């Protein structure tokens, strides 16, 4: 009897940027969805794919945790079929999607007095990014017909910007940490039904 | 019943092309994506190239840059891998690999072919020690380093002779299936060790250790462990 | 303006005994704050970040609580190797503000640091930071005195790409800062030397990945001492 530890990631004192989210992967032990789903300390519970009543009876080969925080008004933007800057440049989910998605507030822990600057997301790109891509490049981005040649001016940006987070800051301005599942299904043993 | 296979192996001599083949069953190849792995005879072990789950994105290493070509056909579950100008550097056994689904390269675990033999007529890792020895009892301790911080990014790998590699610790010391309580591992950042317990007969292999923070994936030196 | 209030000043105890420290703050930190410990003759090392997090090498034997505005540490058993000097410190407003420090009394990564002398008043002087072993750019890096008799004070930090400069209210006109990502090495740049300028300055890093504000301080260096008369 192997409790799944899901107390590291959801209790994680440190979490990551957008352009960088973690990834964890889950086997071997036995999961209780239902003091997930009975919280009341998620601010938004909505995923597609699996009925979140009491659906815990299923067993899966491997269970994927994608940690990372954004604003309020950048929430929304994490869903199949959405455009956006997060959706096209930072993180993309296919159409098929499979999993469900946990966020909420965490106002009191990352925001900090006279702005907090660590948090940063990438706004310049050349085309738009596959579903589960992860870019963590620092190239200078080329906007005119001027080359860059390694150095920032007219035409040529960071394509990196920092969040500017601060406590007196409206709901729509306030950081969120958003953790993604993924279950994945196979001809295996599937080793991950948490009884 | 996941089951890779090799085709397409033979001698050929200097200046010629040569292509290889992988069929896969048991999964949905469609849109998942595979690797490429080749091992020198005496040698360590080397990633080659790798595709994504809808020939889009293609990546290869910097030693088969601009000659060697990767394809992929949904159609019938297999992988094409074209080679061009083989030099005598090119004698290897190759394994086709299974990778993670949709745009992940940088997932890779238990998933490994039975290997073909052709044969022609960045984050650095180190590992110590490079050879060790030991009686019925002792303890074995290994260190493998990392040239910067790759998180809880690395696994350990076990190779007997004659056959592919076998995953023993995944993900920063996690057990894994069919595993005896004996091996187990620790560490975080830029330093790991794995470590054995009451050691058996049996546990005369080498080992490996290999990061897949970043897409160029790197693998340790090795290290011999023998019955004294 | 957040400077911080430490008691007790000292305190004696034998082995097993408990210790208690309480490290008050003029407003809400929320989370921010740190523990270190420096024995006689050594580079100070961090004990416990954020609130209650231990450190990995840390033995489970010291605890930390407290939010908002009180916070204090605990020792479960006294040993020998215990008796150190303890400080607080703020990583949340600039400038960063140390504590004043407790004495407990019996009852990869390498960093270089060059340049230190004996200059005339009113001279000048020039300190180089040395890194190697990760990348240079993804970290801040920070200048740290402490005085030959008192406890620590923060000089000055220096962002990631070198956009942004951070300077103490005491050196603010006098100082400069700056990094050469290519050589990957950091520069201080002080002039207009006074006889209270005399400390040993350390080069202090962070172990998360850190591109516009320092907050704490994992890894430290080994020290030059100025001597000015
Ligand atoms: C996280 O911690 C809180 C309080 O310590 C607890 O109520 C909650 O169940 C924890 N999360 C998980 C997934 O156990």
């Amino acid at each position: 009897t192997n409790l799944c530890p899901f107390g590291e990631v959801f209790n994680a004192t440190r979490f990551a940027s957008v352009y960088a989210w973690n990834r964890k992967r889950i086997s071997n032990c036995v999961a209780d969805y239902s003091v997930l789903y009975n919280s009341a300390s998620f601010s938004t519970f909505k995923c597609y794919g699996v009925s979140p009543t009491k659906l815990n009876d299923l067993c899966f080969t491997n269970v994927y945790a994608d940690s990372f925080v954004i604003r309020g008004d950048e929430v929304r933007q994490i869903a199949p079929g959405q455009t956006g800057k997060i959706a096209d440049y930072n993180y993309k989910l296919p159409d098929d999607f499979t999993g469900c998605v946990i966020a909420w507030n965490s106002n009191n822990l990352d925001s900090k007095v006279g702005g907090n600057y660590n948090y940063l997301y990438r706004l310049f790109r050349k085309s738009n990014l596959k579903p589960f891509e992860r870019d963590i490049s620092t190239e200078i981005y080329q906007a005119g017909s001027t080359p860059c040649n390694g150095v920032e001016g007219f035409n040529c940006y960071f394509p990196l910007q920092s969040y500017g987070f601060q406590p007196t800051n409206g709901v729509g301005y306030q950081p969120y940490r958003v953790v993604v599942l993924s279950f994945e299904l196979l001809h295996a043993p599937a080793t991950v039904c948490g009884p | 019943q996941v089951q890779l296979v090799e085709s397409g192996g033979g001698v050929v001599q200097p200046g010629r092309s040569l292509r290889l083949s992988c069929a896969a069953s048991g999964f949905t190849f469609s849109n998942y994506g595979m690797h490429w792995v080749r091992q020198a005879p005496g040698k360590g072990l080397e990633w080659v190239a790798v595709i994504s789950h809808d020939a889009s994105n293609k990546y290869y290493a910097d030693s088969v840059k601009g000659r060697f070509t990767i394809s992929r056909d949904n159609s019938k579950n297999t992988q094409y891998l074209q080679m061009n100008s083989l030099r005598a550097e090119d004698t290897a056994v190759y394994y086709c690999a299974k990778g993670g689904g949709y745009s992940y390269v940088v997932d890779m675990g238990p998933y490994w072919g039975q290997g073909t033999l052709v044969t022609v007529s960045d984050i650095q890792m180190t590992q110590s020690p490079s050879s060790l020895s030991a009686s019925v009892g002792d303890r074995v301790t290994i260190t493998c380093r990392a040239s910067q911080s790759i998180s809880n990014y690395l696994n350990w790998y076990q190779q007997k002779p004659g056959k592919a590699p076998k995953l023993l610790i995944y993900d920063a010391s996690n057990l894994e299936t069919g595993v005896p309580s004996r091996f187990s591992g620790s560490g975080s950042g830029a330093d790991f060790t794995f470590t054995i317990g009451s050691l058996q007969p049996e546990d005369s292999a080498t080992y490996y250790c290999q990061q897949y923070d970043n897409l160029p994936l790197t693998f340790g030196g090795g290290t011999k462990v023998e019955i004294k």
